[PDB]
């Protein structure tokens, strides 16, 4: 280890962690996390940003002086990349997106960005890489999304076959797209689900544990070149899931069942929509994708996290929601969701 | 300064510039001090 | 000694003259028109606003802000790190570390000022015996980042040898005065 | 050996005191956890209050004893009166502080601390 | 050419007298006019 | 001088520079590194020897109460020459 | 009061803490040409009270 | 040197924020009145104590 | 005469000691140590027992009229076992004259409230229980005063540490401002300044 | 000063006094910018005879 | 009539409008808070530049920390943060909300509000010179001109 780069200190806002980070997505729904417990440690966060200076404050105080680095940076111009990557010795590429616009297709997030940063982490001397693929991934979904992360993730290893890949479920939080977006189904009066619910099997885990489990692998030598299934304790069918919702938010709840077919032309219209679309057709599909088994594969607990169930959580996100009859409801007065196995 | 000007030296910038915040020429700071403690150098050789 | 402000007041004599006044006061609002009055008489007075950045307020030599580091006409630094300045910095804002230059001239190797510690009480410059230290006139240093504000002897230095021409004027004017 | 008592002259009227306390702040968890719309249980805020109480359950001299409950019943009015935000009632869970854990082992690896 | 002390001392006789009493001053009409004039207005206005 | 490092970063009179394999050096990127490209030990060695034709010279540097304190110098040794503690001005015996 | 902040200015060289009194007396004599001042600015800062 | 300088203390009878606003305001005015004695009166002199 | 010291007087000095006399004559059962410093300063110490006696007595008492109370403080010496020094300065408008009255408490021996004497004392008992520590009787609401809600410690302990135990920021996680152990980028310089020659040999402490 | 006789008398008389004579800004009525150096006096501790510290 | 070049001029309109409309909130801690009064004063008027301090954060476009933050008063900072409505931007005014400034090492200081909240320029001084915070209001001004906002959601 450099002179610089042994840890120094109790693991305070102040101290040092040895780690020099570069997370590509900081300036999402996870990256704000990671970054906040990057930076919670005293570990050098280098934060690359397209977007606007003022959609980075909520970073710029996670991190004592000198811990956060921005940079602005383009996906087409490959030096911006090199000039990030110069220093690190872990990369964090959390880029994705829940739907294609006029210069960018699911295709060039999930694969070409992922595969450059690769090549320059690995031509860089880095030691590390993660990259976050979907736990439902593969290259026989019905989803677009799912397929291009699969060979993504491919490509991503065979371009640095020592990098950490970890796969989690739908994620909820404060500012996620899952439970405030079933909770937001309001808004049209009722819920329509494929099948009714039934069929469909969910099993969401905590965006706090997905982001500890991240900043431990970042210096975890058992876990180099594996993969990784980050997913909650508990699985749900999505009707039981969506009732909780409901029952957290207070609304009425009036279900009924839909066939997929004209949801996805509702998808596909909502998606035409030249802001951030409410929904599309691929998040639709993404829905109603039954979740896959742990079928063996590493997970949170092995990195050293113990997942956070949903009943724990929920209301700090659901609460937004309800209406001031409502608000200060408890959470016991909102009966469980059922859980299974299958 | 056109009747009575500033005194002449070297050191004196010949190009005063403004405040350069949020922009490259910008100030960074950093440590102005060497390493203090030394490393010990291992060897190039094996024992055998 | 001592007055009354309000215990004027002595015994009530009154006439038709004062109780007519007294109800012209109270009806026709006398008092107020008076206020009115003087706001008026300030809408066509001067305003005493200045038009900044162009036209700016007033100062003496005396001013004490941002710090810089000066040298001797020679070119070399005036500092020897006797270390006074932080020794008695209010503040703890100052940071030194010595060490004998290759010349063997007992010069600095740190001088380094958290900006946001300083409270710009001006200690620094006359405990200084070299008058190395100063603060000099410049208030119009804000930043877009905390760490600009976290000075050391190479930004020092560059101030030093940027506002020299009024640093020094500014001291000549007032070194008598102590 | 011989001091002036606060207010109890032996340890058994301090446990009464302590005992009012304990029921003081088990009847008021449930109004704050609602006031404050906490995002906890009302059975954890009650394990934190046997936890805090516990913290000081060594203590043998009475005096000890009634400044303690002194303090549980100041803090026990900045509650149940709302000066004091959720911020200063999640101060007691510590969720953000990493647990030091207390193998000598793992102390070892990390940092020179004893 | 010589150095007495200098210093920001008062010139001899000292400053001008300064004023620091009060002088809201007294101005207005005197009342009965006041009246006089809104009683004929309002008689003007009537007829 | 401002001397440059196998890095590009340059080299403060201090000596210090950060090591290429250095993490610090992303402060610098898309920056730029102050340094003081006026080095005072170059400088005060362009200046020359002030002879004297007294054993035993002062300096105050310059101005009187604008320099620093009054010390005074020794100039026997004829091979050396009197440099102030303060200031760097080199005095030698005219005469010796 | 902002001419009485630039008469601190003067004679400490902060318009608002100047730590100018000290035990022993002041930090620094009154620079020439301050008695002036206060003396123009108290002839008139009567009308002003009067005013308000 | 307060006792070498002449004023008058204002006092109020209803203690009311009415007799205190005037009080502030006399109080001003009489400050008025010592800083004409101390511009008129000010010695010459060292600033601080001559001891070292 | 001479211009740099001080110009003292006795006349104070007499009168402050006769009337300490007096207070000492009249109240034997409480009065400790009366005293008069060098400049003209009475204090007189007392057993706490005797805090609203004494009190109560410079109030009410016709020729000590000491009826409003200017400070009210604590002062930390951990050395002597009983640490805390309280002092109640007071003052009277009726001779123009200053007193101040001192008593000594402990961590876990409290005194009794002046209130019921003078009610100027409610804010600055609770400002001595909130940094040191000592607890008061009959005190109507006694509460922090200065420190934070949820704040452990007295920080005017001379075994507090100037910087605290905790340390307050946002965090996004949680969306709260939590307390966390201190960590410093810069720690506290203590400088070592006292001279090691004797300075004052007026209060030379024989071994 | 920039008005002209008539504001003048119109404020005077708004207000009830002589503002001309009393105005709320400087105009070259103030000490200049640039004064001459001082020559500061000495206390009386600055003697070379019967100035011993022991004393005062 | 290409709509890179229409983007960039609505922007310019955007940023002109946020830009000689910013209405700072009525929070004052500690000095700092007179120098913020002396920069609202005539010499230097505020409202000439558009500047308004309104009362509720509701309506407030940025918040000025004109003195010391205490552990007690970051609770309230934070959450009148929170409730003013994006687009919202924060100045701090003087060395005790910058780094804590003369009570750094205290018990009851936040060593910077940019622990408790984002901060958007730093203004220094203790107190900091009224012209100074002006020139902190007219480095925001022109921050702000550099915003493009709507050249990005075009990119993306
Ligand atoms: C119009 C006449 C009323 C305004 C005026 O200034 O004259 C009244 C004149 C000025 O009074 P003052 O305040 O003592 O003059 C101030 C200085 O003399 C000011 O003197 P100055 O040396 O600073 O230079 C002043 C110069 C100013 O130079 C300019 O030309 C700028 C004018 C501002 C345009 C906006 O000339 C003027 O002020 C002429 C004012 C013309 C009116 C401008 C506003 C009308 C805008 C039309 C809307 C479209 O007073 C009178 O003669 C009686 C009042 C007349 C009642 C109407
Ligand atoms: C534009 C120019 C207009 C200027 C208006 C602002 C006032 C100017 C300053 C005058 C001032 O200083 O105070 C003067 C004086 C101040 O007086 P005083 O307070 O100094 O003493 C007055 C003495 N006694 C009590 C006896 C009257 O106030 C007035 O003269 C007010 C007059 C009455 C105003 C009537 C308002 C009602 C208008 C509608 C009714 C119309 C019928 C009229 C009936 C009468
Ligand atoms: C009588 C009243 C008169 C006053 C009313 C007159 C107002 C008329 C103003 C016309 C200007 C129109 C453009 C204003 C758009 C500003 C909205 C905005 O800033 O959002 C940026 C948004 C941001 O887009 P984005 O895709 O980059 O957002 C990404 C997600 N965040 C923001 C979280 C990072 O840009 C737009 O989408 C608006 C496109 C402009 C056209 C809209 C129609
Ligand atoms: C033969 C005749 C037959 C006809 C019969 C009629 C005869 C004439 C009678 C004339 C009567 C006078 C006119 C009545 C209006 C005034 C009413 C009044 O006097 O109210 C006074 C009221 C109390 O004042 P106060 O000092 O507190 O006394 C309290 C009692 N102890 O305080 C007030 O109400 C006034 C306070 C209001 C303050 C608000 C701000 C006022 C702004 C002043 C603007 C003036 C400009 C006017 C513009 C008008 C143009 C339309
Ligand atoms: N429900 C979830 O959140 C799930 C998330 N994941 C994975 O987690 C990762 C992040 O999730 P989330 O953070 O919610 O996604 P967000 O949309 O919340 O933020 C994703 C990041 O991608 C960046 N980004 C996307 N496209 C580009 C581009 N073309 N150029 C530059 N930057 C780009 C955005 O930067 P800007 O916003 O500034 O453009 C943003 O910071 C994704 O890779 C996703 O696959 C896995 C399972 C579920
Ligand atoms: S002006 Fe005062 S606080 Fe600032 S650096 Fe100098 S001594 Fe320290
Ligand atoms: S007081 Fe002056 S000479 Fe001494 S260390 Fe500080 S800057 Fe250098
Ligand atoms: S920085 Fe200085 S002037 Fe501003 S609040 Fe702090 S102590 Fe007061
Ligand atoms: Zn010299």
């Amino acid at each position: 280890l450099h002179h610089a780069v042994i840890p120094h200190g109790k693991g305070g806002r102040s101290s040092v962690s040895g780690v020099v980070a570069t997370v590509f997505g900081a300036t999402g729904f996870l990256g704000r996390y990671v970054v906040n417990h990057l930076g919670r440690m005293g570990s050098q966060v280098i934060i690359p940003y397209r977007c606007d200076v003022y959609d980075i404050m909520h970073l710029r105080l996670m991190g004592d002086l000198g811990q956060l680095t921005f940079l602005e940076w383009d996906a087409r111009d490959k030096d911006s990349i090199r000039k990030a990557v110069q220093h690190s010795n872990v990369v964090i590429n959390l880029i994705g997106r829940e739907w294609e616009t006029r210069n960018f297709d699911f295709e060039d997030v999930f694969v070409n960005i992922p595969r450059a940063i690769a090549q320059a982490s690995k031509e860089a001397g880095v030691e590390r890489f993660i990259h976050v693929s979907h736990l439902n991934a593969s290259m026989k979904s019905s989803s677009k999304s799912l397929r291009s992360k699969a060979v993504g993730e491919k490509e991503v290893r065979s371009v640095f076959p020592e990098a950490i890949i970890i796969r989690p479920s739908d994620i909820f939080g404060r500012e996620d797209r899952f439970l405030n977006h079933f909770a937001n189904y309001r808004w049209f009066l009722a819920v329509p689900l494929v099948s009714l619910g039934f069929k469909t099997v969910k099993q969401p885990v905590y965006v706090a544990d997905v982001s500890k489990g991240i900043v431990n692998a970042t210096k975890d030598p058992d876990a180099v070149g594996k993969t990784f299934a980050f997913t909650g304790p508990n699985r749900y069918l999505l009707f039981h899931l969506v009732k909780y919702i409901f029952g957290m938010t207070h609304r009425t709840f009036i279900p009924y069942p839909l066939p997929l077919f004209v949801y996805s032309w509702i998808g596909k219209l909502f998606g035409l929509s030249p802001f951030e679309p409410w929904t599309t057709k691929d998040k639709v599909e993404r829905i109603h994708i039954s979740d896959v088994m742990p079928t063996d594969l590493p997970g949170l607990e092995d990195l050293g996290v113990q997942p956070t169930p949903l009943e724990l959580k929920s209301i700090e996100v659901l609460r937004r929601h309800r209406t001031y009859r409502w608000l200060s409801s408890e959470i016991e007065e909102t009966k469980p969701a059922k859980t299974v196995n299958y | 300064p056109t009747t009575n000007p500033p005194t002449a030296r070297k050191f004196i910038w010949t190009n005063h510039k403004f405040n350069v915040s949020a922009t490259p020429e910008q100030y960074v700071p950093y440590s102005t001090t060497r390493k203090k403690i030394h490393e010990w150098v291992p060897p190039s050789t094996p024992y055998k | 000694t001592y007055k009354y402000v309000n215990k004027k007041e002595q015994e009530s004599e009154v006439d038709m003259k004062s109780a007519t006044d007294n109800a012209a006061r109270i009806l026709m609002w006398t008092e107020l028109i008076r206020g009115l009055g003087m706001t008026l008489s300030y809408l066509f007075r001067e305003p005493a606003t200045i038009n900044y950045p162009f036209e700016k307020g007033p100062l003496s030599p005396r001013f004490r802000g941002e710090h810089a580091l000066r040298r001797y006409p020679s070119g070399e630094e005036r500092c020897i790190a006797c270390k006074l300045c932080e020794a008695i910095c209010p503040a703890q804002a100052i940071t030194i570390e010595a060490e004998p230059r290759a010349d063997g001239s007992r010069r600095t190797t740190r001088y380094d000022i958290d900006m946001t510690k300083c409270i710009y009480c001006g200690f620094c410059q006359e405990a200084c015996p070299v008058d190395a230290i100063v603060e000099g006139p410049n208030f119009e240093f804000s930043t877009e980042t905390h760490e600009e504000l976290l000075y050391n002897k190479e930004k020092l230095l560059n101030n030093g040898d940027k506002w020299e021409a009024e640093i020094a004027a500014n001291i000549q004017a007032d070194y008598l005065y102590r | 050996t011989s001091v002036k008592p606060i207010f109890s002259r032996d340890l058994n009227e301090a446990k009464r005191r302590v005992r009012e306390l304990y029921r003081a702040w088990y009847r008021e968890v449930p109004n704050t956890v609602h006031l404050m719309q906490l995002d906890i249980t009302v059975k954890q805020g009650r394990d934190k209050v046997r936890e805090m109480f516990m913290k000081n359950a060594h203590v043998t001299d009475p005096r000890v004893v009634d400044l303690l409950v002194i303090k549980g019943k100041m803090e026990l009015q900045e509650t149940i009166k709302v000066w004091k935000q959720r911020t200063h009632v999640m101060r007691f869970f510590h969720e953000t502080e990493t647990p030091r854990p207390k193998d000598f082992l793992s102390k070892f690896y990390m940092g020179h601390d004893p | 050419a010589a150095s007495k002390v200098k210093q920001d001392m008062p010139p001899p006789g000292g400053y001008g007298p300064i004023d620091y009493k009060r002088n809201l001053p007294r101005r207005g009409l005197s009342g009965y006019s006041m009246f006089a004039v809104g009683i004929g207005a309002l008689i003007f206005g009537y007829w | 001088g401002v001397q440059v490092s196998p890095s590009g970063e340059k080299i403060t009179h201090t000596g210090q520079v950060y090591d290429e394999k250095d993490y610090r050096r992303v402060r610098f990127v898309d920056r730029q590194k102050e340094v003081n490209e006026n080095f005072a030990i170059d400088l005060i060695a362009q200046q020359p020897v002030n002879e004297v034709e007294h054993r035993i010279i002062a300096c105050d540097g310059g101005g009187g109460a604008l320099g620093h304190p009054k010390v005074y110098i020794n100039l026997d040794k004829e091979t050396k020459t009197g440099t102030c503690g303060y200031c760097g001005l080199q005095f030698k015996q005219h005469h010796h | 009061r902002e001419k009485m902040f630039e008469f601190y200015e003067r004679v400490s060289g902060a318009r608002m803490h100047a730590a100018y009194i000290r035990p022993g007396g002041v930090h620094q004599d009154l620079p020439l040409g301050l008695l002036d001042d206060i003396y123009e600015f108290s002839k008139n800062f009567s009308l002003r009270i009067d005013e308000v | 040197v307060y006792d070498q300088v002449e004023f008058d203390v204002p006092i109020g009878s209803r203690g009311d924020c009415y007799d205190r606003y005037l009080c502030r305001v006399e109080e001003m005015r009489q400050s008025l009145r010592i800083i004409e004695q101390c511009l008129n009166k000010m010695p010459p002199g060292e600033i601080k104590v001559d001891d070292a | 005469k001479r211009p740099t010291v001080r110009p003292r007087s006795d006349v104070t000095h007499k009168q402050l000691s006769a009337f300490g006399e007096y207070v000492a004559e009249i109240l034997p059962k409480y009065v400790q140590q009366v005293q008069v410093s060098c400049l003209d300063e009475l204090e007189i110490c007392i057993h706490p027992d005797g805090v609203i006696p004494t009190l109560t007595f410079l109030r009410d008492h016709t020729n000590a009229q000491f009826k409003s109370l200017a400070d009210l403080t604590a002062v930390d010496v951990p050395t002597r076992q009983n640490r805390f020094e309280i002092v109640y300065n007071l003052l009277s408008l009726r001779f123009n004259s200053r007193i101040r009255v001192k008593t000594y408490a402990d961590e876990l021996t409290p005194i009794d409230s002046i209130v019921s004497v003078h009610i100027a004392a409610n804010w600055y008992e609770r400002e001595v229980w909130d940094m040191f520590g000592v607890f008061f009787f009959n005190h109507p609401d006694l509460r922090r005063i200065l420190t934070d809600y949820g704040f452990e410690g007295h920080p005017f302990r001379k075994d507090f540490p100037l910087t605290g135990y905790v340390e307050l920021r946002y965090d996004d996680e949680v969306k709260r401002v939590v307390a966390e152990p201190v960590e410093l980028a810069q720690e506290f310089r203590k400088f070592d300044l006292n001279s090691p020659w004797e300075a004052f040999p007026a209060y030379r402490q024989p071994p | 000063a920039s008005a002209t006789r008539v504001i003048q008398k119109l404020r005077n008389w708004a207000s009830g006094q002589d503002l001309q004579a009393k105005l709320q800004l400087r105009y070259q009525e103030i000490a200049k910018r640039t004064q001459p150096p001082p020559k500061l006096p000495v206390g009386p501790s600055h003697k070379l005879s019967n100035n011993y510290y022991c004393t005062r | 009539s290409r709509a890179e070049y229409v983007v960039t001029k609505l922007d310019d309109l955007i940023n002109w409008a946020r830009r000689s409309s910013l209405w700072p909130m009525t929070f004052g801690l500690a000095c700092c808070a007179v120098e913020m009064m002396h920069m609202a004063a005539p010499r230097y008027d505020m409202d000439r530049f558009g500047v308004v301090f309104r009362a509720s954060p509701r309506q407030a476009d940025v918040m000025i920390v004109a003195g010391t933050l205490t552990n007690k008063m970051a609770p309230a900072l934070r959450k009148v943060y929170d409730q003013m409505p994006e687009p919202r931007y924060v100045v701090s005014m003087g060395s005790c909300a910058n780094g804590g400034g003369y009570y750094h090492y205290s018990y009851s200081v936040v060593r910077g509000c940019d622990r408790i909240v984002p901060v958007d320029i730093y203004v220094p001084g203790c107190p900091p010179t009224a012209e100074a915070l002006l020139y902190g209001i007219l480095q925001l001004q022109r921050k702000i001109k550099r915003e493009q906002k709507l050249k990005i959601w075009y990119r993306r």
